[PDB]
RNA sequence: AGCCAGGAUGUUGGCUUAGAAGCAGCCAUCAUUUAAAGAAAGCGUAAUAGCUCACUGGUCGAGUCGGCCUGCGCGGAAGA
């Protein structure tokens, strides 16, 4: 389950997500998934997909993963006031835009792949879509 | 109208012939010996197929076949069984004289035109158990 | 052989692109050579079906312009993020 | 499925084989099995003669190659052709007892000299 | 009867229908693949 | 789409199994007669047999298939 292996600083702020996407393009594998939707993934939520579509393919073709979960979110826990600090290092996610592409894949048939990724995309929080890396 | 399998000078087991034609009011006594008189004349070890004909009075009329391709090309390439892995593991060999002599047996057999059609459906036959045909 | 029929754009800028946009055209440029840059613009159904072969990027095509053809290249083309979509493409001159 | 070109193609060997025959018998091929067809395939093979089973509006533009142009009201209902290219005959006294062997189906019209020959005189053949 | 927010064709035999405003799946071979919307 | 017809030989392909015969499981998946017929898409057997399908000929007679992009609606939807 992905994470940084080590970090400058231990917390985030919470900042904002706006705007959309870089890396909207297939450079690696024939075939991805997309985002249409903007949310923020956990690296829980990218490594079941990740699995799903693992499954799917039965370990053949490849399966490229373009996003990381490198900002950590915090959570006080119950029965806790306001202030005294902020909260501990829960868990980590990856900030998605509309339009960044997911995952790759390839070595795969076409049919086979819009499969595993609706598949993949069961395990997903955001709005998705099947893609195809064109030339130019 | 039922077929099977028997070896050559071989029958009357339970498991294998008695119960199967025998449910279909076929005598099988007559049909045993008599496939034993028949086919004491194919090598022992051979599967021989039997097409049995049975008519509404239990008296039966049976055609007996040459030989299977994969018994035929079990014994042509010397073998005793073919492969569990066909054309990834290949357990023997038969040059084209075989390949035309399992065919002339069964250009008694088959529906070809030519001895090139039989001998390549028993091409077919060497290509599904594993068997080189050199 | 594809041949695109274009206007020239008598605007410019961000208001007339996404009104471009909204009225299912797109923007798109003629530029390389001797001569001055072209700004023209197309329409999207046409096109967007006619980049669904491949030979669209690799090949000399043409573009009518007020009677008057050129013969270009597809140079870069940048696609709406989400959507089956074209925002806009570079024309080289062949 | 059959695209045009496939279509054509086979137009034309029906043509080329037509040209090339002495005698044709067209017949009913319906509520017969494989293996009694894969009998007078080899009946067929041994006595010279081509058999078909082809698609009716396939042989008019077939048969519209000539003599045969008789035949073209004897394609309603499934068509079953017997093309005796070596002998004429074969095909017409071969059918006969085949269809008397079998009773099924029925052997319509014959052609032979470019004229049509009815079911019951088909026995000039 | 399989009483869900998404209903499938569970086979090549199951058939959809809107009745009285309700998606359902109506089977001839399985009874297990009743299905209503809901 | 419906409705009539056929869905073949080698062969029960070999492996394995008390049995596997298209249909436990493993591997190949060729060739023949072909209008077409997967070494078979499901029910079926102790294993067969038995039943449809893929595929093709017939009858029919002019439009039909399913994606893409969007507009408005349906279900998802329970509380004092
Ligand atoms: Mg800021
Ligand atoms: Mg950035
Ligand atoms: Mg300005
Ligand atoms: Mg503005
Ligand atoms: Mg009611
Ligand atoms: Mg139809
Ligand atoms: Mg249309
Ligand atoms: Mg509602
Ligand atoms: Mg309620
Ligand atoms: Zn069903």
């Amino acid at each position: 389950m992905l994470q940084p292996k080590r970090t400058k600083f231990r917390k985030m702020h919470k900042g904002r997500n706006r705007g959309l996407a870089q890396g909207t393009d297939v450079s690696f594998g024939s075939f991805g998934l997309k985002a249409v939707g903007r949310g923020r993934l956990t690296a829980r939520q990218i490594e079941a997909a990740r699995r799903a579509m693992t499954r799917a393919v039965k370990r053949q073709g490849k399966i490229w993963i373009r996003v990381f979960p490198d900002k950590p979110i915090t959570e006080k826990p119950l029965a806790v006031r306001m202030g005294k600090g902020k909260g501990n290092v829960e868990y980590w996610v990856a900030l998605i835009q509309p339009g960044k592409v997911l995952y790759e894949m390839d070595g795969v048939p076409e049919e086979l792949a819009r499969e595993a990724f609706k598949l993949a995309a069961a395990k997903l929080p955001i709005k998705t879509t099947f893609v195809t890396k064109t030339v130019m | 109208y039922v077929k099977l399998q028997v070896a050559a000078g071989m029958a009357n087991p339970s498991p294998p012939v008695g119960p199967a034609l025998g449910q279909q009011g076929v005598n099988i006594m007559e049909f045993c010996k008599a496939f034993n008189a028949k086919t004491d004349s194919i090598e022992k070890g051979l599967p021989i197929p039997v097409v049995i004909t049975v008519y509404a009075d239990r008296s039966f009329t049976f055609v007996t076949k040459t030989p299977p391709a994969a018994v035929l090309l079990k014994k042509a390439a010397g073998i005793k069984s073919g492969s569990g892995k066909p054309n990834k593991d290949k357990v023997g060999k038969i040059s084209r004289a075989q390949l035309q002599e399992i065919a002339q047996t069964k250009a008694a057999d088959m529906t070809g035109a030519d001895i090139e059609a039989m001998t390549r459906s028993i091409e077919g036959t060497a290509r599904s158990m594993g068997l080189v045909v050199e | 052989m594809f041949t695109i029929n274009a206007e020239v754009r008598k605007e410019q800028g961000k208001g007339a692109s996404r009104r471009l946009r909204a009225a299912n055209k797109f923007p798109a440029i003629i530029y390389g050579g001797k001569e001055a840059p072209l700004a023209i613009e197309l329409d999207h159904d046409k096109v967007m079906n006619m980049q669904a072969k491949a030979e669209f990027y690799s090949e000399v095509l043409t573009i009518v312009v007020d009677g008057k053809e050129i013969k270009v290249k597809a140079q870069d083309v940048q696609r709406h993020p989400y959507k089956p979509k074209l925002q806009h493409i570079d024309f080289v001159r062949a | 499925a059959l695209n045009l070109q496939d279509k054509q193609a086979i137009v034309a060997e029906v043509s080329e084989v037509a040209k090339g025959a002495l005698s044709a018998v067209v017949a009913d091929s319906r509520g017969v099995t494989v293996d009694k067809m894969t009998e007078l395939r080899k009946a067929g093979r041994e006595a010279g003669v081509y058999m078909r089973v082809v698609r009716n509006t396939l042989l008019r533009r077939a048969v519209e190659g000539t003599p045969f142009e008789c035949l073209k009201d004897a394609f309603v209902g499934p068509t079953l052709i017997a093309y005796v290219t070596e002998h004429p005959g074969a095909a017409a006294r071969l059918f006969k007892e085949f269809a008397k062997a079998n009773a099924k189906f029925e052997v319509k019209a014959a052609a032979f000299e470019g004229e049509l020959i009815p079911a019951s005189q088909i026995d000039r053949l | 009867m399989k009483v869900r927010a998404s209903v499938k064709k569970l086979c090549r035999n199951c058939k959809i229908v809107k009745r009285d405003g309700v998606i359902r799946v109506i089977c001839s071979a399985e009874p297990k693949h009743k299905q209503r919307q809901g």
